[PDB]
RNA sequence: ACUCUGGUUUCUCUUCAGAUCGCAUAAAUCUUUCGCACUAAAGAUUUCCGUGGAGAGGAACAACUCUGAGUCCAAUUUUUUGAGGCCUUGCUUUGGCAAGGCUA
């Protein structure tokens, strides 16, 4: 009644390797440490593909969830209990 | 809000705000229209299909959902 | 067709399906106490003798339905033979187990208080009737007699309040749903 | 609240221009309180593209620029409370 | 019901903020609100012209903040 | 220790079957009345 | 042979009369019900076992019916009710309780929404959306109705009864549109083709009719008249069915003979023995030319016609 | 927040029940064991006392509590906007798309 299913799947994706695209086209693949009700994602050990194609290694990242276009989660969470 | 509980597990096409297409199995949604889509293939234009997996699409960037296919077995 | 030959045609069909698919074409009474009192007072042998096989059932059903010492009178449903060969106490002595244990614990209290009070207790002589003395007709000297109080323990209205209205009944709350 | 006027408008063939210029002509089926518009018999022309026939659509309510209602609409009995 | 963004991991840390219009900024975090506006000590601006511009204590609206990178090890 | 569990019956009842016959009738008597009745009837059975 | 199953093989197990027999439209299972208050689900092929049983009728089952989906089974019973069952695990998903007398008929809406037009002995022809749990529209016929059916469009109801006329009711006009007159007694059985243009009619004038229920009106809809049929003192509800290719009609008769005519030739193709009582309903398999027949002899006769 | 089930009691029948069917406990018979069998144990069967469940049938009064079903949010973080306009190429399906640079 209060919290939705996709934020439960986002909380279920913590510890896993998620790849989050942001509003400025930058793709961040790495270990999602923590995520909140708003989609503020503290992630770590991040491989970053910018818009040009350059890849950087940013070891501790906190993305503001407003700017997140989407996150690609592991398909393990296709069997997560809140997706039933 | 049963108008999209009618559409769960249907293979849906989600046109986004940049113009990208998300053809994925519509698993879940919430009040902010954040979608959970599984086995989601991105379609962009020059045509190419880019498999992603379990996409948590934030509701800010979703324009329009439409069904591509019936739910699988 | 016509109108009256479509109303009579419906009346003949309503009285056809109302009885053909009627729900009855789908695919006892007790006795007064006196009737058996007169039968055993005034008393095809086969009937009497096929009855008389089940006498230990009558003994067992009688002794198991004994009135507990907080009951003066226990009326029991009785299945009797029409020849008066056998009377069966038909009921099973069902008691709520906390009520039954509480009633017998009150019996323990009151009987200990009475053996303390009655210093020289006079036990019943046994057998209470002697051998060549016929058993009493219930109607002539027991029927109208009032039994001496039973042994129900006095229950004070303040602490025994949810129990005292029904504590010493036969089947205490049997009519209460 | 004017969105309540739109959810009284079930089974009307309206066009909707979005913020991406895409004109969607179809019979409206459902409206949320956030104007989440669910449509059927959809003829969607994404602009700078040829129009596509699709059987069902569900626009998010934020992304609507405006609606276009037909001539035959009784709104004087629709915007009452 | 606005919960604060979970940033005591990043307090007193050297972070590089990305801001909205392709912009970038560096500095020490000093706190936040539930709206993720960040207060920053030792702020070096670091524009795309390439020369690095120190300011000090600044406040950044949380609307404009794309990402934090903790340059220091948390 | 010697308790074996009770065996699967078909639930026949003796007194319901007696009540189903024309030879038995139902009444409600005092227990001491049917006490005297069972003592007299057993006396009559043993003397027969 | 020209099928998959055995020859004339019999179905025993009904405890009383069988008033209605219907094939599952996939053609691998089977439903038969009657005076038992008890629907039996058989297998069409194999050893023809009875794999499932449906209890939940307090009276005899007048009309069994299947939607083209085949998952849910509609059952107009004698008591006052029409039950809706499922066919796989077999529990009554719904009761429909609005008729005040003996419900003689039901019919599935197969194309659009799942509507169950029913008719009963009070005269009310009631339509039943299953999500409403109530009577949508009650077409008040003054006399008893013994057979009701939808058209292909599911927008008209075609009720045949004891009023000597077949009466069609429009779902949007909510009136009787025209009265197919030409029967001389009570019309007991109506069935409609898979292509939906033609409609069969059985009545106690011992004649079978074919009408053409269609918007194109030829102003006298009694195109084909069939004889051979008889209705007897038992006065059952003698039902009907169409072949899935539309080539053969079958009307249940009172002289124990499974009747199958040709639509074009208007002659009795099949007059089959074996039954002992009045034959209430005779049905057609969807895929193969197989015929089951339900009669008062507490038995069913499956059989390869061709 | 509007509508349709199902009730409860009692009497009886039928079947299943190795489940403390019994929060209690009998008896008979057979076999075995030792004594030398009420004062003794084992195993098994049976009968009784008398249960739970399901199914069915009757008849008494309750009929919508319960078990279900059908039926107040424009100010950062989502849904009341940073949106719109210019330049080069690859192809133009000469409509324009894709990438980047911009300007606001």
């Amino acid at each position: 009644m209060s919290i939705g299913v996709p934020i439960k799947v986002l909380h279920e994706a913590e510890g896993h390797i998620v790849t989050c695209e942001t509003n400025t086209g930058e793709v961040y693949r790495g270990k999602l440490i923590e995520a909140e009700d708003n989609m503020n994602c503290q992630m770590s050990n991040i491989t970053v593909t910018y818009r040009d194609g350059r890849v950087a290694q940013l070891e501790q990242v906190y993305i503001r969830g407003s700017k997140i276009r989407f996150l690609i989660l592991p398909d393990m969470l296709k069997n997560a209990p809140m997706l039933k | 809000s049963s108008k999209m509980l009618q559409h769960i597990d249907y293979r849906m096409r989600c046109i986004l705000q940049d113009g990208r297409i998300f053809i994925g199995t519509f698993k879940a949604f919430d009040k902010h229209m954040n979608l959970i889509l599984c086995d989601c293939d991105e379609f962009r234009k020059r045509e190419e299909k880019r498999v992603l997996g379990l996409v948590l699409l934030r509701g800010e960037n979703l324009v329009s959902m439409t069904v591509e296919g019936p739910p699988p077995k | 067709m016509s109108e009256e030959k479509l109303q009579e045609k419906a009346r003949k069909w309503q009285q056809l399906q109302a009885k053909r698919y009627a729900e009855k074409r789908k695919f006892k009474e007790d006795m007064p106490p006196e009737h058996v009192r007169k039968i055993i007072r005034d008393h095809d042998k086969r009937v009497y003798l096929g009855a008389l096989k089940y006498m230990p059932h009558a003994v067992l059903k009688l002794l198991e339905n004994m009135p507990m010492p907080w009951e003066q009178i226990r009326d029991v449903p009785v299945l009797y033979h029409i020849t008066g060969a056998i009377s069966f106490v038909n009921e099973i002595p069902w008691v709520i187990e906390p009520v039954y244990i509480s009633q017998w614990g009150s019996m323990w209290i009151m009987m200990r208080r009475e053996k303390r009070d009655r210093r020289h207790f006079k036990r019943m002589r046994f057998p209470p009737f002697d051998d060549e003395e016929p058993p009493l007709d219930y109607a002539d000297n027991i029927l109208d007699v009032e039994p001496l109080e039973a042994i129900q323990l006095e229950l004070d209205p303040e602490e025994d309040a949810p129990v005292l209205d029904w504590f010493y009944d036969h089947q205490p709350l049997r009519d209460s749903r | 609240k004017l969105v309540r006027f739109l959810m009284k408008l079930s089974h009307e063939t309206v066009t909707i221009e979005l913020k991406n210029g895409t004109q969607v002509h179809g019979t409206i089926t459902g409206v949320d309180v956030s104007m989440n518009t669910h449509l059927k018999a959809v003829k969607m022309t994404l602009k700078n593209r040829e129009p596509v026939q699709l059987e069902t659509l569900s626009i998010r309510g934020n992304n609507i620029r405006y609606f276009i209602l037909p001539d035959s609409l009784p709104l004087d009995t629709l915007l009452v409370d | 019901k606005a919960h604060p963004p979970e940033l005591k991991k990043f307090m007193d840390k050297k972070l590089s903020l990305k801001l909205n219009g392709g912009r970038h900024v560096q500095g020490i975090l000093r706190g936040f609100d539930p709206f993720m506006n960040l207060v920053i000590d030792e702020c070096v601006e670091m524009a795309t012209s390439g020369q690095q511009n120190n300011i000090g204590m600044v406040v950044i609206r949380g609307n404009s903040i794309i990402m934090l990178e903790a340059l220091e090890r948390v | 220790l010697k308790h074996r569990p009770p065996k699967a019956q078909k639930k026949r009842y003796l007194f319901r079957s007696f009540k189903a016959t024309k030879f038995f009738q139902s009444t409600k008597l005092d227990w001491v009345e049917v006490g005297l009745q069972v003592c007299r009837q057993g006396y009559n059975m043993l003397n027969l | 042979r020209c099928s998959s199953l055995q020859p004339i093989m019999l179905l025993s197990g009904h405890e009383g009369e069988v008033y209605c027999c219907k094939f599952h439209p996939n053609g691998s299972t089977l439903a038969s019900a009657g005076f038992d208050r008890l629907i039996l689900l058989w297998n069409v092929y194999g050893d023809c076992d009875n794999y499932a049983t449906l209890k939940g009728h307090s009276g005899a089952v007048m009309e069994l019916h299947y939607n083209t989906d085949g998952s849910m089974l509609f059952s107009a019973s004698t008591d006052k009710t029409v039950a809706v069952w499922d066919s796989e695990t077999g529990e009554r998903v719904k009761r429909l309780k609005g008729h005040t007398s003996f419900v003689n008929s039901c019919y599935p809406a197969r194309r659009g929404p799942q509507l169950v037009c029913t008719g009963s002995d009070d005269g009310t022809v009631k339509l039943w959306d299953i999500r409403k749990k109530a009577a949508i529209q009650t077409f008040q016929n003054t006399y008893q109705v013994l057979a009701v059916t939808f058209n292909d469009t599911s927008d008209q109801i075609i009720s045949g009864g004891i009023d000597n006329d077949i009466k069609v009711w429009d779902l949007r006009q909510n009136k009787l549109t025209y009265t197919m007159r030409g029967h001389a007694d009570s019309v007991t059985g109506l069935s409609l083709s898979s292509e939906g243009s033609y409609l069969l009619s059985n009545a106690m004038d011992n004649t079978v009719r074919v009408w053409d229920v269609r918007p194109f009106a030829p102003k006298e809809r009694c195109v084909k008249i069939f004889q051979g049929n008889v209705h007897n003192f038992e006065k059952n509800l003698l039902r009907c069915s169409w072949s899935p290719d539309g080539s053969k009609i079958a009307a249940g008769s009172a002289d124990r003979f499974v009747y199958v005519w040709d639509t074009t030739s208007r002659r009795i193709l099949y007059k089959l023995p074996g039954h002992a009582g009045s034959i209430n309903e005779v049905a057609f398999h969807p895929d193969e030319p197989i015929i089951i027949s339900a009669s008062s002899d507490k038995r069913l006769y499956m059989g390869e016609i061709q």
